């Protein structure tokens, strides 16, 4: 009956420190080392450090020497990792997870090496100072099957719903996800592929609609000049 | 710092044998571990100590480390077994990961991208700004590996790109984007958007006249 379990997600401005929590359980808590390793959206794993509970001794990556600092409480069963000095690029799900291994580097004799055998389940962190914003919608226009869209730029926060013509047009089109830019706000395209023939005749607009912000915004994706 | 290489893809079809390769520097003489990462939970420890299965791990994951590779081996795949899958090993006490291995068990045939390249509207660079959009459609599997280039030489800064996500058609799609000034814009001859896929290599190329 081994679990992690972390503290709730954050939203944080750069510049300031966040602080996550792991509480262990089913197993003696000094007995074993406690690790974070982190992913950026859609990345890889990155690993950060961990903390023997037994001494408090840590061992962080390189990268974050100096940024990152792991305490443990051993009456609670808890481990603690705040981040500071926060960059756009460390928006990430942070994992708690338990380190079978033995490290030198917080006081173990003999080095051992096994692996991260118990995840939590993760803690989400967004790193942006950007307040609720409107998007502004930006024509992808079109030069057999054309291919046109609308860029739904700069807005906050998550979620746009995107639809075409009032909803009449569905086939052929895909709204993306968004992508956090290091800006701090959020960015999608909305792609609908046509008959080539209907660009002289049909008319296509894609209507945004943000509602945190209360913005509706209709915009026109006429074809363009040349060929 | 050290450094593991996965192969960023893997298909296989349903009951057949896949293989993911990590590869470093004498990793032979390092201990080895594999992490399964299924889409939208935590990873998990199939193979620890280059071929050591930790309890309810099926038998089917078997390791192997010798030389300067480490490999994975599923035998007799199934589709639950569809997922990213990290090596992992140490170097100087500080945990090292592989980037990374999508294993895709192939539910249709092989589908080659669809490349359409967006230049900036005259919309957004009459607000001076300039956005390259390269919207890619229709592949399968879901593994790309987007490059922009200015005119031929690399961009690498103001890109961003998007995990590939499903289609209504069961196909897979994904966006890159290029931000850059409307001054880089007007000051190249030709930008170009080249997506790897499974191996090829489809590009498209935008011109600002
Ligand atoms: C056995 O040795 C360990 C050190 O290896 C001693 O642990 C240390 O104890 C001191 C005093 O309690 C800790 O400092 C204090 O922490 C408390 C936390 O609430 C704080 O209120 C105090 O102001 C002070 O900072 C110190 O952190 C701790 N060190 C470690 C590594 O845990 C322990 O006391 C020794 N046992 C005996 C019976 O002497």
């Amino acid at each position: 009956q081994v679990q992690l379990v972390q503290s709730g997600a954050e939203v944080s401005k750069p510049g300031a420190s966040v602080k996550v929590s792991c509480k262990a359980s089913g197993y003696s808590f000094t007995s074993q080392s406690l690790g974070w390793v982190r992913q950026a959206p859609g990345q890889g794993l990155e690993w950060m450090g961990i903390i023997n509970p037994s001494g408090g001794i840590t061992n962080y990556a390189h990268k974050f020497q100096g940024r990152v600092t792991m305490t443990r409480d051993t009456s609670t069963s808890t481990v603690y990792m705040e981040l500071s000095s926060l960059r756009s690029e460390d928006t990430a799900l942070y994992y708690c997870v338990r380190d079978l291994s033995h490290y030198n580097e917080v006081g173990h004799d003999r080095a051992y090496y096994y692996g991260m055998d118990i995840w939590g389940q993760g803690t989400t962190v967004t790193v942006s100072s950007a307040s609720t914003k409107g998007p502004s919608v930006f024509p992808l226009a079109p030069s057999g099957t054309a291919a046109l869209g609308c860029l739904v730029k700069d807005y906050f926060p998550e979620p746009v719903t995107v639809s075409w013509n009032s909803g009449a047009l569905t086939s052929g089109v895909h709204t993306f996800p968004a992508v956090l830019q290091s800006s701090g706000l959020y960015s999608l395209s909305s792609v609908v592929t046509v008959p080539s023939s209907s660009l002289g005749t049909q008319t296509y607009i894609c209507n945004v609609n943000h509602k945190p912000s209360n913005t509706k915004v209709d915009k026109r994706v006429e074809p363009k000049s040349c060929h | 710092s050290y450094e593991l290489i996965q192969p960023p893809s893997v298909s296989v079809s349903p009951g057949q044998t896949a293989s993911i390769t990590c590869s470093g520097d004498k990793l032979g003489k390092k201990y080895t571990c594999w992490y399964q990462q299924k889409p939208g939970q935590s990873p998990v420890l199939v193979i620890y100590q280059d071929n050591k299965r930790p309890s309810g791990i099926p038998e089917r994951f078997s390791g192997s480390n010798s030389g300067n590779t480490a490999t994975l081996t599923i035998s007799g795949t199934q589709a639950m077994d569809e997922a990213d899958y990290y090596c992992q090993a140490w170097d100087s006490s500080a945990v090292v990961f592989g980037g990374g291995t999508k294993l895709t068990v192939l539910g249709q045939p092989k589908a080659a991208p669809s490349v359409t390249l967006f230049p900036p509207s005259s919309e957004e660079l009459q607000a001076n700004k300039a956005t390259l959009v390269c919207l890619i459609s229709d592949f399968y599997p879901g593994a790309v590996t987007v490059a922009w280039k200015a005119d031929s030489s690399p961009v690498k800064a103001g890109v961003e790109t998007t995990t590939p996500s499903k289609q209504s058609n069961n196909k897979y799609a994904a966006s890159s984007y290029l931000s850059l000034t409307p001054e880089q814009w007007k000051s190249h001859r030709s930008y170009s958007c080249q997506v790897t896929h499974e191996g090829s290599t489809v590009e498209k190329t935008v011109a600002p006249t």
